[PDB]
């Protein structure tokens, strides 16, 4: 896999390139902006059993069909598979998060998913809403402005809402 | 490509699990030893083309054959010590981009893999390049830990030609 | 599915072999029971609903907090009191389709697998269902080997709880 | 796999239902035949190899090109490979007896066969004739007169002719 | 197929290795036995109808029941006579192929693989064909080493059969 | 595999002949060229090394977008690999010049490497500049004159230029 400093290095390495000044201090405020990555990969995957478990919650409340007899959620095997999805989807793109960088999400997760679910009979578009539903917890969890040392995340925010999207996109 | 973060990442997949507080205390010290990392990388990078011109004239100078033997294998000829300039500045640019990623990585992907053979079939002489990254090491003009920085990967490279 | 003729066949077809007698005599047996296991069968699913209703009813006896405690995972809404009862009518179903089937395949498959992630999940005490299934058991009517046949699964599903 | 009662079952449980009791009787009955349906088995296995032999030389004596040299059945481990599938379709036939159900037999032999054949170059229209005359012995065999308790075995023997056809067209 | 060559790129491939001197000498080794190995190949072959025709003889003579016997398996019918003519024919054929290969490979692929599952099958006696093979040893009318590549393939068989 | 005895076998076999004086002939006259079939192996084996070491300078020199950053040639691991492809069919061919017959070289390596090429990015088109460079030098040094009792090997070398060919048209 590669993180946002590999993958700099790699695009360099094809072109035969040493790094420019411009891509230094690129790199450079990437390490600067750490501590909030980290905050918000340990303040999601802190509450990830919660985020899994509300989102799960919700998807079956809105979509009972799911849990129906005869339902791709029905029996207790098929439920602990769709809640491993969900706990797998998270934290792949907590990884994703961590990495600066999709590729270990799109790699070891997302690449071919949507295949798997066809060939299962699971519908892709319910675990996108499931994906969905989970942004919008973790995002609001790593966001959260109490008990943490003010200042803008807007732009990681933004970076986590697009992994989360990202993985919805290859499912749905 | 092995990295500080690549490697915490592997490990919590590796036994299916989530990044915990132990992985997480590994990329900050990544992120706390990337200022004297950068600071050697360019470093290096702003004094490239000096220090592979001086490389190269050390491996000459420290194996003065190299300059004279017929056989496509030396830089006696033009295009050999153009091959010659080459392969250390692959050197250099590699110790950069571990600077820059943190880890190995780039020179074991993009070097190491395959160097033996490399060296073999090509009847290059890994002493050569040792002697340029010696160089490269007693003459980056780094200090404190932005040298230890440049001299781990640059000794990581010696010790892989050894 | 698990049964006593899946399991016959999945032995000789493990050794590659055609039945013997040996597995003809296993459903010899399985054909003999079957006159208790579907009394017992059709009992439940004749008294299924006062005993679904019965059961639920001694959960919440032996718990009373189950009816009061706020939280999805109780039974003090109207909500939570469906998905009660809803439960204790998927263990009896259960039971009955082992009966049917001649062995826990059913509840194997359709119950049991996965059952410890879903109660730790969605915080369900396995306790609850444990009682649901004593009351089950102690209020079925059946006598005989009929009785014998309805007890040894919902034993084994409160095994499987426990 | 299933067998014929757990095929009721997982009818029912994707309804999610309980039985109704045309079932519970439908169930019964097949309980009631339950001797007729082993003393088939039995009596088809305890004749297997027979069964297999002679159908296999009515085969090549009907159908010479299969032996001459190029011929699919040519050289001894081509004849080998041949007799072996002949019992392996019989003995999955006789499964699928037991079992009241096809699955075992549909799952584990008949499905993708055709394809198996397809790439070997193996004749699947012969295999159907080698799997036609397995039958007509093989229910000669099973509802002869002889030695058993008098009875009607009509309906069985119906199913089990059946299930060689099915296996018949599978290949053919 | 088995032959000293392809033996040799077997072993030489396994390895992932170039062939050597150590696998070019077993080569040659083949091509210096071909000299013999093909003057049996040749005289079998001319002589074909007769080893075979007396081949099935010596074997009537030693079982006279097969002669006799009611039964497909046997050569008391012109069909069965057909038959066994046919097999002989067969192994003599294999014979000659090994000769010309260089080893035993033809036999193996397209005879003794499946060999006794076919002769239990179809109720033939190994017996049968080892006495026809004793006959074609003893009058194939070859000598010196001729003798011993022909004698060579023909026990194989029999040791095969046994 | 097969080498060229064994695959006069499998045709006489597949119409259960026995060999014809005409096939016998052909066979002996084969033995009798061995001497120079070995020759031809050896000197090419034993100059393994610069025949691929050569071809492939020359390959690079002509072809230098191979080795440019980005290339499919550049950083170690993939010059490695390549020097590794060169040497493996060479390897082929040499047992194919042992064997008198092709299809270890199309069993064991040709069949499918145009498609693995296709898949990994690498110029099937310049492999097959690399494979008639070792083509070249192997025919050379196995047909040298020097250092060997005088006879014609010409028929041998079309041979072994016909091996080398149908390498090169399997990854083009
Ligand atoms: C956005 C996500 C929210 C936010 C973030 C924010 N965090 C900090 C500062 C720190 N965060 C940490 C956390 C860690 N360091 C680690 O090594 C690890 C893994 C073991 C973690 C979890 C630390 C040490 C700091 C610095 C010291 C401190 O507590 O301040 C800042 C401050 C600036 C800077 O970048 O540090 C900010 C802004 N703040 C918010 O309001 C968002 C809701
Ligand atoms: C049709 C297939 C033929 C036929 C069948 C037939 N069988 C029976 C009765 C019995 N068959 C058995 C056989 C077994 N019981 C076993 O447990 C096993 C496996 C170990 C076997 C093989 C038995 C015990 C009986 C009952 C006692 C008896 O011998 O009668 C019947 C009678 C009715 C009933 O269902 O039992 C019938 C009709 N009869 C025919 O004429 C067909 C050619
Ligand atoms: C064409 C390829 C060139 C050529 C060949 C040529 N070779 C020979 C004769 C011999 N070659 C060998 C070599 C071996 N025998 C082996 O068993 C092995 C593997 C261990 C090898 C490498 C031998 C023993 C002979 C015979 C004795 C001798 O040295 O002459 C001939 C002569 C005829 C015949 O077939 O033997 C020829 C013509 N000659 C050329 O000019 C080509 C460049
Ligand atoms: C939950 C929100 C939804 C749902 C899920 C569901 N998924 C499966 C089965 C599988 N899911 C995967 C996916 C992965 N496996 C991986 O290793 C990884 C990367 C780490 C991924 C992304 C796979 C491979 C399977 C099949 C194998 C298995 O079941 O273990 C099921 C089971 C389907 C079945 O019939 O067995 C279910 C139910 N189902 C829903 O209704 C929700 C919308
Ligand atoms: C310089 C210290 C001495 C010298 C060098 C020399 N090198 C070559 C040829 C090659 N060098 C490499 C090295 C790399 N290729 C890579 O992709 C990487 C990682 C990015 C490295 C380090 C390779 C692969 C070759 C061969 C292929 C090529 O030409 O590129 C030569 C030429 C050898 C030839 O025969 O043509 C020379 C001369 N030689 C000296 O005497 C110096 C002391
Ligand atoms: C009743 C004894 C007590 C009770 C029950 C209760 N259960 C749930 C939720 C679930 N129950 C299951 C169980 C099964 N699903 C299956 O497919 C099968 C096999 C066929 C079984 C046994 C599952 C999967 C869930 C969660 C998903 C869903 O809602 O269906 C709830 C709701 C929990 C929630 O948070 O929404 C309740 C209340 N609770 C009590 O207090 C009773 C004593
Ligand atoms: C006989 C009546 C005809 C015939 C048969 C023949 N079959 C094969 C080869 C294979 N058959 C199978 C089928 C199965 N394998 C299984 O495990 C199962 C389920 C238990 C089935 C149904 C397979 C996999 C093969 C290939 C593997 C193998 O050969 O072992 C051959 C051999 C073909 C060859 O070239 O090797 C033959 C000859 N051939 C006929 O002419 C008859 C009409
Ligand atoms: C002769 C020594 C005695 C004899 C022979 C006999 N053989 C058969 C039938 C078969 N023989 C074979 C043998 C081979 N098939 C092969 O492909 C090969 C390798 C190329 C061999 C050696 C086989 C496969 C059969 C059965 C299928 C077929 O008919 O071809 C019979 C007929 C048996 C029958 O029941 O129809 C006979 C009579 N029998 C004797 O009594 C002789 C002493
Ligand atoms: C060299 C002249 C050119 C070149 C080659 C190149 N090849 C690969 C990778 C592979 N080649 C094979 C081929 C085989 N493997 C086998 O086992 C056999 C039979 C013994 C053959 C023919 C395979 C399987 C691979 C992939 C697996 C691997 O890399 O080990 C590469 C690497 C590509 C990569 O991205 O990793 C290269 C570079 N490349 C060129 O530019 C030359 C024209």
């Amino acid at each position: 896999m590669l993180d946002a400093f590999a993958k700099v290095v790699a695009q360099a390495d094809a072109r035969g390139e040493f790094l420019t000044n411009a891509q230094f201090d690129a790199l450079s405020n990437l390490v600067k902006e750490g501590n909030k990555r980290l905050d918000a990969v340990n303040r999601i995957t802190s509450n990830a059993s919660t985020i899994v478990a509300n989102a799960a919650r919700a998807l079956f409340a809105e979509q009972p069909q799911l849990i129906q007899p005869g339902g791709n959620a029905y029996t207790n095997r098929r439920m602990a598979a769709c809640l491993r999805d969900m706990e797998i989807i998270l934290r792949y793109v907590t990884y994703a998060i961590l990495a600066g960088d999709s590729s270990v999400l799109d790699d070891r997760c997302l690449n071919g998913l949507r295949e798997t679910y066809q060939a299962l009979g699971t519908p892709g578009s319910s675990v996108a809403v499931a994906i969905q539903k989970m942004k919008d917890a973790a995002i609001a969890i790593a966001n959260d402005p109490n008990g943490i040392t003010p200042g803008d995340c807007s732009a990681l925010m933004s970076e986590i809402a697009g992994y989360f999207d990202r993985a919805a996109a290859a499912v749905a | 490509m092995k990295t500080p973060i690549t490697e915490a990442i592997a490990a919590a997949d590796t036994q299916g699990r989530f990044l915990s507080n132990t992985e997480l205390q590994a990329v900050d010290g990544r992120f706390k030893r990337a200022v004297a990392s950068m600071e050697a990388a360019r470093a290096l990078t702003n004094n490239a083309q000096s220090l592979i011109d001086g490389a190269a004239q050390a491996v000459y100078q420290k194996f003065p054959y190299t300059t004279t033997m017929q056989g496509s294998q030396y830089a006696s000829t033009p295009e050999g010590k153009a091959k010659c300039a080459r392969d250390i500045g692959y050197y250099l640019r590699m110790i950069t981009y571990c600077l820059v990623a943190g880890g190995t990585g780039p020179m074991d992907e993009y070097l190491i893999a395959g160097l033996s053979e490399i060296n073999s079939t090509f009847d290059l002489s890994p002493s050569w390049y040792i002697e340029a990254l010696k160089y490269i090491k007693a003459n980056h003009g780094l200090t404190g830990q932005a040298a230890v920085e440049a001299n781990a990967y640059i000794d990581y490279a010696i010790n892989a030609l050894s």
